This record gives C-alpha cells, structure tokens and sequence, in this order.
C-alpha cells in the first residue's frame, strides 16, 4: 500500500492521496503540469 | 468438488484443496444511483424506432400492476423517466390552444357579424376544416403531435 | 434510420479492436447502399458501429442490407469474434425509466439484478412495439473461483 | 425596409428554440483515465448536489453503459436523469434557465465539466450530429497525437470566448496501461510458450470468465483469479506467483517485463477516420453568434496542422443545411406567389404589385421577434414562408375593390 | 459560488442486507 | 444464381441469404458459405497496374500497398462495390523445417505447428485501480519479427536448456501461393487493383 | 456456508452479507472501504 | 505561479484526503 | 502431406490493420516428383525414422 521515493519530495510536505485523479485532472488543464514541465 | 487429481490409492485433490469458491460481484459495466443515497438495479424500456411511445407506457404500466402481487416482499419500482407524462401535457396544451383561438376568433368573428347566425357561419367553418384534415391524417399515417396539431 | 453492430474481442487492447474488428467493419458499412456516415466505437474488448442511413430510407430496407454485408465480412474478422446486430430502436427509443428498491435490506443489489435480468426482462418485452428492455446498473451474480497460488 | 435592418441586427440564431421537457440530462466530461471505482463515487457525489436544489425530485444517476446495445458509455462518462417537480411547485420567480444556473453552479467537481441538456433533444442530437452538446467542434485526421494536440488548443480558445460556460475535449490517447511483455527466451527456459505465460494475466491476474451456470431460464458467470493481493500493483505482478510446467516455482518478472506506458483509451472513429469532439456548453447567449465568435478564435490563435481538419457540428450543422435549403427555398416560393397572381388578375405589372407587398410583412415579424425577444431559427423561419402567402392573400384582397 | 456542502462519504439508505454475529458452533 | 426479368436486385440477395442459412449446417464442419459482392464481371470499370521502374519497390511491396493502402482509399467512394487486388505477391512468412534436424532433436511435425499456434496472440489482464485511474493490464505476444519466430519454444530439459523453432527450421519471407498473375506490356510481372462498380450505378 | 471468527467482532454486532459492494474487477478493496469512513 | 487554486467547497464536496511525506524504510 | 508436401497456411501475423500468411513445409527438394514423396522422410510418434 506505500511507496518508497527515491526523490522528488521533503518530509512534511503534504500529498492528496484522495481525489487525486480530479484533481490531478483540474491541474492538468489549467495548464499546471505544463507548467512544472517547462520549468525544469 | 471439481476433481483436480487422484491417487492410485483413491485419495482425489479437489478444487476446494487449492481455491476458495466465493459468490461475488461481476465487473460492473454500469452503475445505477438514486437520489444520491444508495446504488440501485434498474430497468430501462426501449421502444421500437417509429412506433408509439404513449401507447407503449400504458401497456407497460398496466403489466406492472399484475406484477405488483408477484413481486419479492419489499420490493418497490420506483419510476425515474416517464416519457409519458410530456406527452399529456404537449397534447393538452395545444388542444387548449386550439380550443382559445377558435372561440376567441368566433366572438371576434361575432362582433363584426351583429347576427347570430352570421356568426354562427364561420364559426361551423372549423370544426368541419378540422375533422377533413384529421380524416386525412389518418389515410396518410400522421399522428397528433405539437407540430402536427400545431399547423 | 440507425443500424448498431456491435462485437466483441474479449481482453483485446483498443487499438488492436480497431485494426482486426472496427476499422474493417466500418470501411465496408461505408459502402452499404443508403449509407450516410458511420460512427465506430474502439474499446477494451468491445467494438461498436453505428450505421446512419440517409433521408427516406425503408428501417427494415437498411436492416436487410447490413445483414447480409455481415455475412460477407463475418470471415474477414478473428476467430472468436462474431458480429451482432443491435436492436431495432436508438437512444431516442429510451421510454420509460426505472429503479428497483427495498428499502428493508431483505433484497440487495444481486437479488434484484436477477429480479430484472430473469423476471422483469421477460414480462415487459412480450409488450407489443418494445423492442428491448434492458437492464441497467445492479450486480451480476458471479461464481468466483479464487485460486491460492501458494 | 429600412428600418428593419436595426432588429435584424440585434436578434440571435438557434436552430430551434429550447423546448422545455418536464425533465433533464446532466452529462458531465472529464479526462480519458478514471477509474469505474472513482467515476462511481463521483457520480454519488453528483447526484447529492443535484438534489440539493428544491426544483428537482428525482436523480436517476448512470455511469457507464446498460446491457443493451443503444448504450456504448463507458463507465467514466455520465448520464443522469433528472426528474424535475411539477411547474406548479417552483419556487418564486424561477425559470427553467434559472433552474439549469443553480445546477451548474450547486453541482460542480474538479476536472469536471459539466452538461446540461433535455433528454429527447440531446438524444437526438446524438444521433445526428454524435455530439451530446449543442455547440460541437470535430478534430479529424490520422495522426492520433496530432488531433488530441489540436483539440487541446482549440479546447482552451473555446473558453476564453464570452459566452462558453465548459468547453472539454475528449482524448484519444489518454489511457493508461500496464504492460506484460513477455519474453520469448525467458519463458522457453522453462518450457513455456506465449499462450502459456498469457494465462496467467486473462485468469490469474484478470478475471476472464471460464464458464457460466445454467439456473433454470438464468445465467451466472463463473471465474479464476487469484486474490486481489496478489495483483494489487505493478512490483506485485513482477511477483506473480507461476507453477511452470516443469512444476519449477517462478515469478511473472520471471518470462516478462511490466511497463506502465500512455496509449489509446477509446478510438473513436467517423467515416474511418479517427476523431476527437470537443463538447462546448453555452446556455447565456445565442447559439449562432457563440459558434460565430469561436471560429475567429479558433481561426486566429490555432495554425491547423497538415493531416488535420476542424469542423463544427452540432445543431449548428443542422442549421447550415436548413438555411441552403431555405435561401434556395425563397425563389420557388416567389415564383409560385408570383405565378397565382399572374393568374387570378392575368396582369404583369398588377402581380409584381402584390407580391411586392410582402417585404413589408416581413418587417413586421422581425420587428416582432425582438421586442418579444426571439431568435431567428428555422421556427420564426417557417414562420414568415407561412406569413407571406398571408400577406398575398391579403395583397388580391385589396386589389379586388 | 455556492458554499452548498454535501456529505463526500459514501452512502446506502435504500436498504441493507444485514445479519448479526452469532455464537454458535460450526 | 442467376435471377429471372424484373428481378428486384436486392430481394433476390436477401432470399439467397436465407437459404444460405437452412443450408450451412448441410456443409462440411469448417467450411461457410460467402456471400459474393453486389456487382458482377460487368461491374469491372477502372483498372490499373502498379509499377516502380527504379527497383525501390518489388511486387511484394507493391501487392501490400494494395491491399493495405489503395483498397481502403478507394473503397469509401459511393456506388463502388469493390476494389479487388489483381496480381502481385502476398508475403508470407514461410517457416521451412528441415525433416533431418526434426529427428535429430526428437521433435515431430505435429508438435512444431502447435508449438506455433500458441505463439501469436495478445491477452488482457483485465484492469487495475492506480491513482482512482484504471490500469488496461496488455500482455504481448505477437510474431512481428523472424526473431520472434525463431524462439518459439519446442522443448525444454529440467536443465533449463531449450529448443527452438530455429534448431528445426529455417524462418524466411518469401511470396505466397499466387492465385493469379498480372503482366504489363510483355516486360514484367505487376501487382494491380481493378475497381468494381455497384451493379445498376 | 458461515465462516468462525477468531477475533474483531463482538457477539450480537451487525454485519452486512456482501462482498457485492466493491465491483470485482479491480475496485482497490483496501481504498474502496477508505470511501465509506470520514 | 505554478500550481491551481479550487474552490474550497468543490474540494471538501469531493472529500479530499491528504497525508503527509516522511521518511523511514519501506 | 497438408503441411510437410503441400504449404497449408498454419496462422497469420497481424500487422496493424494488415495479415500475413504463416506456414510450414519440407524444402521443396523433399517434395519435386512422386519418387521424392515415396522417400519423403515422416518421424513417427515413436521416434521411428520411416519414409
């Protein structure tokens, strides 16, 4: 059920792990995992 | 007790020795909810393309209550689509229409002609237009709709 | 005038329904007499074609034409797969709505999917002009065989 | 005449006006991948808000497909049916319209876009055009990636165009897969062919049905599988657990590689061409002046790409082709009004009179559909065809004394 | 902008098919 | 079947039709009875022949731009019944065994064809729940390279040494059996395509 | 047809009869039960 | 500014949950 | 004599919306005359070497 990272975050961040999918959705059209592309 | 295997001594492996025969859900291809409080079962009547859908739903409505007897203990069918019930109020609705403008046109029809009787003249002019057009509609296969009500 | 043809390739990737079952399926719908255009649906183990016919064709004209089509295509598909012909009626066809309910708990989504399926399906479509009645959402009662692997 | 040419300007375009039918659809898009666990929860959610609103009685929510073929849905895309209260249970001043604006912003998730429309219009509509919505736009072509890029920009234009309340386009390469790829020399070393390691993923990890009981008139499926813990995951099928033929103990990593990889979720195709459908919904304007404003965004901010076409179906579509019939429709009705003049007085320049007093019955009507506040459609259209051979009747009844 | 809430928890008041825990013997 | 006069072309189709039916299960196990196209020999309207003088393209190459290419862009075209190939090679993947090597490896004729029949199919594992997004479990399995066919696996030791297809044969492309022939000008075999038309269009 | 429990229920709890609650092909068991809690 | 803003409502409608990173063995 | 003397087709490739025939034979140097089928080599299910 967990997953491991080998990185890309930091603990204490916080994480969606419901209405993730929606979510992810909503991020993906406004233009924001583009976004998060372009910047690296 | 699906033999899987068996002994020369008569000793068989069974398909309960390696699985677990459970009565389950199948993968559902739909989903069906009501008035958001509980996933249902549903029922939904198609109709023949070019038939008659009012026709049809009394049919259906009647065999329903034959039904109502044979039905499980505490089983309800509740209706969520009823095609039905537009149909009664379209075709109301443009006989009222029809009803207002003839009378509205036979006192107006009526003011302009002081006697009765010349009145009573134009108005015998409708209600005989219509039956032709109505007995005509009946040899071309032209049911009673808003649109041919409404011509 | 609608005419469906629907098959199904079990398991089958989309694409793979498209290249061996759809798209052969439609290219030949195409060139039906009376065709008009033609819709075709690619999906995980499922292909449906929609056959649109154009202004002042005889339904049961169209009908008889795809059938016979079918036949010479039936072949040109994979082993398994068999091609179906839908129903005599469209979306539109969609009359009368209903859900099942008991509200005691006696009966659950199972029972009444059967209730439908096996008793409901087949009191309502001796109905003269229905043409289908088909069940929607509910549970289908499966026997489940689930196999430890150790 | 002159002086119609001001409500002329000033009135929109429909195909038809909304007929109002005692209920409607809610139809909500969303991207390709959701999952039918999801998709249902999503669809309870919905329904909740939905029947939140005092105008409606009923809410007959369903994702996914009934068993028949009329319904090709897939369990991510939504209809449900609303039943609203009868007209005389509405609160105060509420409308239809009104109604329809409390749904579309009471009922409202993330990454989803909503729908709203009448059952029998949208039904037919559909087997029309395809498209579910009133305004579509159809992407075309046979580069998969080059039509979803396309759909994707013309998808974001279509909202910054005043009147759009939702404009989403579906994907065609938005699904999601987990990849076996078995390997030939792998398996062979334990003496197992291709169908032998396939097995395992149709009826251990998928549960591909084996057989079916026979129950009187009734059918129920039966079906392998091993328990869900065993195909939970992608490392969980890397360890799926093999008994070779050789009774040897592997795992699934063992003959195959599990890639998660992007590809086709549904392949929509239309005269054999492939295709992505952009639902847009506007319900504040007029139709006719929407679609007339989303070409110039589309047209200015979109360079097509080579294989691809853009198209607006729809009930626009419908349109476009009653108004060529109906522009070459006005000649012929010319020249028979002309020719029953030509005929009833036998006089040339007496007829050409008469006929000539129907442009002044047209200023009427148009002047009437504004302040009554109408759109032009193929309803007001019928309209003045009827009207003017009633402005020609009147036109030899006053040429008679 | 409607601040309309609705409980996201899933629900299931149309009926239930229910049965308690019994000691017995099997 | 040839109909009588003022004949209604498509009554006389949809009556062959089901007599074909009341007569499928007097045939043989795996044959079926096709139904022909809607046109005749009569139907033969534009034909043509497909030619690479450079040498780029062989007949091979050519027949499967037919089949694959040209038959599906003129099939769509109203009132046409039919594009038929006319010449050219079918590829064909010939898997040529080697009667020797079969008894030298103790693998018979029989097991090599079923070993090949269980070498060519895809499988789904169904679904699987990730992200609230659903998974499509695809199991590969297709032949698409030599390769492929050169690895179908015939037997296997306890050792974990097998035998394949390639140890009893050898995988080449070479051309189908030609069911007919096309020849241009009397300088070389061709691969053609011949439109036919919808009879009565 | 009744399986015996070793421990987690007490004599007398209510239970539903149904598995038939979280679709078979693939609703993610352990997730499907998360949405029925908060 | 990367990222999106959603209606705290539409959120709280769909039941959001969230948890937080750490770190430690799998 | 379908399949090791005639070239019977045993399956085909499926290549995008394309098929290619698949099949299996002796080298046609085992099947050129009456002669070469009398001698046509058959390994039989008893590993027995006959003609």
């Amino acid at each position: 059920g967990v997953t491991a990272l080998r990185s890309g975050l930091a603990e204490g961040e916080k994480v969606v792990s419901s209405g993730l999918f929606l979510i992810d959705s909503e991020a993906n059209i406004s233009g924001a995992l583009e976004r998060m592309r372009s910047e690296s | 007790h699906i033999v899987l295997k068996a002994s020369e001594n008569g000793v068989p492996v069974y398909l309960r020795d390696v699985a677990k025969v459970q009565i389950g859900p199948e993968m559902r291809r739909g989903i069906a909810e009501l008035n958001g409080e509980g996933e249902v079962a549903g029922g939904v009547v198609i109709l023949r393309s070019g038939k008659n859908a009012r026709e049809v739903i009394a049919a259906v409505k009647d065999k329903l209550e034959t039904l109502k007897s044979s039905l499980p203990e505490g089983v309800e069918i509740v209706t969520t689509y009823d095609r039905s019930q537009l149909i009664d109020r379209a075709i109301d609705n443009l006989s009222g229409k029809l009803l207002e403008e003839f009378i509205v046109v036979a006192v107006v029809c009526a003011l302009f002609l002081w006697h009765v009787r010349s009145a009573l003249v134009a108005i015998i002019s409708l209600p005989l237009g219509l039956c032709i057009a109505f007995i005509v509609m009946h040899f071309q296969g032209l049911n009673a709709n808003i649109m041919s009500l409404g011509g | 005038v609608q005419v469906i043809i629907k098959t199904s390739y079990p398991g089958q990737a989309p694409q793979i329904v498209e290249n061996q079952v759809t798209y052969p399926l439609t290219t030949t719908m195409l060139s039906v007499p009376g065709a008009k255009t033609v819709r075709g649906f690619s999906q995980f183990g499922d292909s449906y074609v929609y056959v649109i016919f154009e202004d002042g064709t005889d339904p049961y004209w169209a009908r008889s034409r795809v059938l016979e089509y079918l036949n010479q295509v039936q072949g040109k598909l994979p082993a398994g797969v068999s091609a179906e012909l839908g129903p005599d009626a469209t979306g539109v066809g969609w009359i009368y709505e209903y859900a099942l309910v008991d509200r005691s708990g006696k009966h659950d989504l199972a029972d009444l999917r059967s209730l439908q399926d096996w008793f409901l399906k087949y009191e309502l479509k001796t109905i003269p002009d229905v043409a289908e009645v088909a069940s929607v959402g509910g549970v289908v009662k499966e026997y489940q065989v689930v196999i430890d692997p150790q | 005449v002159l002086t119609v040419l001001w409500p002329l300007n000033k009135v929109g375009g429909e195909f038809l006006p909304q007929i109002n039918e005692g209920d409607l659809l809610y139809m909500p898009s969303t991207l390709p991948g959701i999952s039918a666990a999801e998709a249902a929860s999503m669809l309870q959610k919905t329904d909740k808000l939905i029947m939140s609103v005092p105008e409606v009685a009923r809410v007959f929510g369903k994702t996914g497909k009934a068993e028949t073929a009329t319904d090709s849905a897939p369990l991510e895309m939504v209809e449900t049916t609303i039943q609203l209260k009868p007209q005389e249970q509405w609160r105060p001043g509420m409308t239809m319209d009104k109604i329809i604006e409390e749904l579309d912003n009471t009922v409202r998730l993330p990454g989803l876009a909503n729908l709203w429309v009448p059952p029998i219009r949208n039904r037919i509509d559909m087997l029309s055009t395809g498209i579910k919505s009133p305004i579509g736009i159809k992407v075309s072509g046979t580069v998969l990636a080059d039509i979803d890029a396309m759909a994707e920009q013309i998808e974001e234009v279509a909202r910054t165009v005043p009147g759009v309340a939702s404009a989403l386009a579906e994907r065609l390469e938005g699904g999601r897969y987990i990849n076996v790829e078995i390997n030939r020399e792998k398996a062979a070393r334990y003496g197992m062919t291709v169908a032998d390691v396939q097995l395992f993923v149709t009826s251990a990890v998928g549960g591909a049905m084996v057989g079916e009981t026979v129950e009187g008139i009734a059918r129920y499926p039966i079906n392998l599988r091993y328990p869900q813990s065993w195909r939970d995951s992608p490392q969980a099928l890397r360890q799926l657990p093999i008994l070779t033929p050789m009774k040897q103990q592997i795992t699934l990593a063992d003959v195959a590689d599990i890639k998660v990889s992007t590809g086709p979720s549904m392949l929509k195709t239309e005269n054999a061409r492939p295709t992505s459908w952009i639902y847009i919904d506007a319900r504040d304007r007029d139709m006719v002046s929407v679609v007339h404003d989303l070409q110039k965004a589309i047209a200015e901010k979109v360079q097509l790409k080579p294989g691809t076409s853009v198209a607006f179906s729809g009930q626009f579509e419908l349109l476009e082709r009653a108004n060529h019939k109906l522009k070459l429709m006005v000649p012929m009705t010319l020249m028979i009004i002309f020719v029953l003049l030509y005929l009833a007085f036998r006089r040339v320049g007496e007829a050409l009179l008469i006929i000539s007093s129907v442009p002044f019955a047209l200023v009427g009507g148009i002047w009437l559909l504004w302040w009554m506040g109408f759109h032009l459609s193929v309803a007001t259209g019928t309209g003045f065809i009827a009207l003017a051979g009633v402005a020609a009747e009147f036109g030899v009844v006053m040429l008679m004394y | 902008a409607s601040g309309v809430r609705i409980d996201p928890t899933q629900t299931q008041n149309l009926g239930v098919k229910t049965a308690t825990v019994t000691r017995g013997p099997l | 079947v040839i109909f009588e006069d003022g004949t209604d072309p498509y009554w006389a189709r949809s009556r062959v039709l089901e007599y074909l039916n009341q007569v499928q299960g007097k045939l043989p196990a795996g044959v079926s009875a096709e139904l022909g196209p809607d046109a005749t020999g009569v139907g033969w309207i534009y034909e043509y022949a497909l030619v690479d003088r450079s040498g780029k393209h062989d007949l091979a190459d050519l027949r499967s731009l037919q089949d694959w290419f040209l038959k599906y862009e003129l099939k769509t075209i109203p009132d046409v019944a039919e594009v038929a190939s006319v010449g050219g090679v079918v590829k064909e993947y010939q898997v040529v065994i080697d009667p020797q090597r079969l008894a030298q490896y103790g693998i018979s004729l029989a097991e090599v064809k079923s070993a090949l029949d269980a070498s060519n199919q895809e499988a789904g594992g169904s679904s699987i729940e990730l992200a609230e997004a659903e998974y499509m479990v695809r199991a590969s399995g297709y032949l698409q390279t030599l390769d492929d066919f050169n690895h179908i696996v015939l037997k296997a030791s306890e050792n974990g040494v097998p035998v394949y297809l390639r140890d009893v044969a050898k995988v080449q492309i070479g051309p189908e059996m030609r069911r007919g022939i096309a020849e241009l000008n009397g300088e070389g075999e061709v691969a053609g395509g011949v439109v036919i038309l919808r009879s009565g269009k």
